[PDB]
């Protein structure tokens, strides 16, 4: 028979938050919580892969003293043309015995290049992402790591404390319905469907899977008449759409996405998107709590602030004097929301003093500090910092 | 058990009945057998066994001497520019230039064979090219690759060259023959390789940021990538025919010659012996040497063999494309000064460095610029925060106090 503590923290990674657990008839408990990572992994469905194409051109069939015939071959971008009145030459003279009536059959088709296994872009259909969170909790003087789906259903138990993370206040994702993945880079792209690729553009060659034998090709391959007395297969074709996309893609989602999203691959995911808030439910077990009577009683409390600087970090120092009934551990917490204390728990003993670190934005900070079950008023004159800009949240 | 086909029989691919020295015994028959198994999954097991020669009249075993170059040969093919803009039948003709490697390495295919001698033996200091009717030996040192300026050759094996080239609009591959005569082939090729990372640098660093990149591996081994091969077409040779008083005399010289005359009687035929064509003139005849004992790359610059149909073989090639790691330098951290919701950076780049920035809120407003020299940048830091990426360095994050 434990106690359920419910709180809400902003969805911001690298910011430690202090939460006061107050179970009636039990000594207050301070828990430090920090989001280590927030992962948004969408479900992917591979439509096709694209890469550099290869124009397969065999040796042309030069039929000496005869007419060659083109046949319809079921190959991607298959092109065939028979050229009449040819008289090709090799180093030792004319290849054909006849002066006239010689034909050259030029043939070509498109297939995946040898590079397609190494250099390729994948077209995915991205739908309904599952939100996951890694949370660091300073629990019983030790740091515990909780990894749970931020759906408000996935219960994760660490050291008998049951954690329920979420649901996320924002269902926002930096990924659109259709995405393109190239190595470690992800792009939001309304890519052409399979069998709709255009010449010289992304998808000029389309392969459903990287192992696929048959491919779609639309490269505008047109065979030309060979040069006088020359054996070769001249042609006109739109350059590689994949090579063109590689230089025209622009900046990836890692650089363009709002809310400071970090984009990773294998699997494709959005990491640390600073959007909305995250509710946290902690079912703290019975054994973790200490009764008020079993906890030290504090009296004759006084607070002095010898040094303070109002900044994003703990620029304030406070010395709190006390009279404790017995030796033991006391939770330290700020009763004013404008001031936050670095220390969550300190050891007390009789007529002694404690030193705490605090953070505030106020020039004149008047705050109350609750050490165990007794409150003390702190008066602080905080000074401005050296820099207007900082490199931490 | 992997099975291969020979006429009306099936046999284990690794064990053809012609063993040992299949090619040495019957070169035409071996190539025909290999062509018949081109679509079979055990083709490479058959290619390995058929092109390996460990004869009986030998003390030791040479069972690992598989040499594909015993079946293949260097050749002459069309080149649009052999020097001074004039086309020729080049012994260094350009077939295909591959530039899929993001590291900038070019995989070049030529009509000659590097690292192989005329006797098929492997020698890195040598090169074999087609000299008129017969292949000849040349020095590897004389081989050169150039675009707008000379290239750095990183690897050579058979028809393939690996080269690191400066920016250009053409690609030239050449060599110097036995007679000290230079031969070159120029093709129009736009070479301007894209930047690996976010910094345009000249020399390769020992240490830096590890970024994914592709290259053509310097390994001489041929296991993944492949090319199509087939028997060469008939080689025209006017020297085979001579005027015997007032008639035509075809001298074969121990070769198989296909001849055709614009005269009566036995005007055509595939002869192995000398033939005479009476009441005929030398200009009325056409003579060519047949090549059924050798293989040649399926070149679109060389005609197909008229006798055989769609008969073809396949051989593995060196230097396949593979995913590797490219080390990139990290630009020195700029001198940073602060102001109210503002960040000021004094950028000192040693080479072109990409500067990018975005707001960490709802409206990121992504902006980018390539910084060439000394430039002071004034950036607004919103309440949501600002993320700045300077070259290959990890992104800097800024927030107001
Ligand atoms: C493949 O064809 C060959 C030749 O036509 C067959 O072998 C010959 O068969 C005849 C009739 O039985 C014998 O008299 C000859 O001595 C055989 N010659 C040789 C060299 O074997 C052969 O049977 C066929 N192969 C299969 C597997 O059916
Ligand atoms: C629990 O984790 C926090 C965060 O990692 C630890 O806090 C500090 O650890 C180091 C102490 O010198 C510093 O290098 C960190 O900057 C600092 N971080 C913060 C946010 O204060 C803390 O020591 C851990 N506690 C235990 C008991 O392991
Ligand atoms: C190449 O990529 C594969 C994944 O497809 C990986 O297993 C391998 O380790 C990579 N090799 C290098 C050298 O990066």
């Amino acid at each position: 028979g434990g106690y359920e503590h419910v709180t809400v923290i902003p969805n911001t990674v690298g910011v430690p938050y202090k939460t006061l657990v107050n179970r009636p008839g039990y000594s207050p408990m301070v828990l430090e919580m920090e989001l280590l990572s927030v992962t948004l992994e969408p479900t992917l469905s591979l439509d096709y892969i694209t890469c550099e194409y290869k124009t397969v051109i065999p040796s042309p069939y030069v039929k000496c003293c005869g007419t060659a015939e083109c046949k319809d071959k079921n190959l991607p971008d298959y092109s065939c043309k028979v050229f009449t009145g040819v008289y090709p030459f090799m180093w030792g003279g004319a290849y054909c015995f006849c002066d006239a009536e010689n034909t050259q059959l030029s043939e070509a088709h498109v297939e995946k290049s040898e590079s397609c296994k190494t250099e390729f872009a994948s077209a995915y259909r991205a739908h309904t992402a599952s939100a996951s969170a890694k949370l660091r909790v300073l629990y019983q003087g030790n740091n515990i790591t909780v990894t749970a789906y931020a759906n408000g259903d996935h219960a994760v138990t660490v050291k008998d404390a049951k954690f329920i993370v979420g649901p996320m206040s924002s269902a926002w994702t930096p990924f659109d319905n259709k995405i393109v993945v190239y190595k470690g880079d992800v792009y939001n792209m309304d890519y052409p469907p399979f069998g709709a690729g255009r010449p010289g553009q992304f998808g000029d060659i389309q392969s459903r899977t990287p192992e696929s034998k048959d491919v779609y090709a639309n490269t505008q391959l047109v065979l030309q008449r060979p040069a006088a007395g020359t054996v070769h297969v001249p042609y006109s074709q739109a350059p590689s759409g994949f090579k063109y996309w590689l230089k025209e893609r622009g900046a990836s989602l890692q650089h363009t996405a709002p809310f400071g999203c970090q984009i990773a691959t294998n699997p494709v995911r959005a990491v640390n998107c600073a959007v909305g808030n995250m509710p946290i439910s902690i079912d703290i077990p019975e054994a973790a709590f200490t009764r008020v009577v079993d906890a030290p009683s504090l009296t004759d409390m006084s607070c002095e602030v010898p040094a303070c600087t109002h900044s994003s970090d703990f620029g304030g120092v406070a010395i709190i004097k006390y009279a404790a009934s017995k030796k033991g551990k006391c939770a330290v917490h700020s009763m004013t929301n404008a001031v936050t204390i670095r220390e969550a728990e300190i050891e007390v003993e009789g007529n002694s003093q404690l030193q705490i670190s605090f953070s505030t934005a106020l020039a004149s900070a008047e705050f109350r500090v609750q050490v165990c079950s007794t409150q003390v008023h702190c008066a602080a004159e905080c000074h401005p910092p050296k820099d207007h800009i900082v490199n931490y949240p | 058990p992997v099975m291969c086909l020979l006429a009306n029989t099936t046999f284990p691919c690794s064990q053809p009945p012609c063993t040992p020295c299949c090619y040495e015994k019957e070169p035409e028959e071996t190539l025909r057998m290999l062509e018949d198994n081109v679509m079979r999954p055990g083709y490479y097991q058959l290619l390995q066994a058929s092109l390996t020669c460990s004869p009986h009249r030998q003390r030791e075993s040479t069972k690992d001497n598989f040499n594909v170059y015993k079946a293949t040969r260097p050749y002459l093919a069309h080149c649009p520019d052999c020097g001074e803009g004039h086309s020729c039948h080049s012994p260094v003709a350009l077939e295909r230039i591959r530039n899929e490697a993001t590291d900038g390495t070019l995989k070049i295919q030529v009509s000659l064979q590097i690292g192989i001698k005329t006797d098929d033996s492997h020698d890195w200091t040598k090169l074999r090219y087609m000299d008129n009717h017969m292949p000849a030996d040349a020095e590897r040192a004389g081989l050169f690759v150039r675009t707008s300026a000379p290239c750095t050759i990183t690897g050579t094996m058979g028809h393939f060259i690996l080269a690191r080239c400066p920016k250009g609009e053409t690609l030239t591959v050449g060599f110097t023959d036995s007679r000290k005569i230079s031969h070159s082939c120029t093709h129009p090729f736009h070479h301007d390789p894209p930047v690996i990372g976010r910094e345009k640098f000249h020399s390769r660093p020992q240490h830096g940021k590890e970024l994914p990149c592709s290259t053509y591996v310097q390994s001489t081994a041929a296991t993944t990538e492949e090319i199509e091969v087939h028997m060469p077409p008939d080689t025209p040779d006017r020297t085979l025919m001579s005027q015997q008083s007032g008639n035509v005399k075809i001298t074969v010289n121990g070769q198989t010659v296909r001849y055709k005359c614009n005269c009566g009687g036995s005007n055509e035929g595939l002869t192995t012996t000398d033939k005479v064509i009476n009441n005929c003139k030398v200009d009325q005849c056409h003579a060519a040497v047949t090549n059924h004992k050798k293989w040649q790359y399926n070149s679109p610059l060389v005609p197909r063999n008229a006798e055989l149909g769609d008969r073809k073989g396949k051989i593995h090639i060196p230097f396949p494309l593979a995913n590797v790691t490219c080390r990139v330098p990290k630009a020195r951290n700029p001198t940073v000064t602060y102001g109210k919701n503002q960040v000021i950076m004094l950028l000192y780049p040693d080479h072109p460095t990409l500067l990018s920035y975005r707001n960490m809120g709802e409206e990121p407003n992504y902006q980018e610029e390539w910084v060439m020299h000394k430039k002071e940048v004034v950036l607004t830091v919103p309440t949501e925060g600002l993320e700045v990426t300077w070259g290959n360095n990890e992104p800097y994050k800024y927030w107001p106090q």
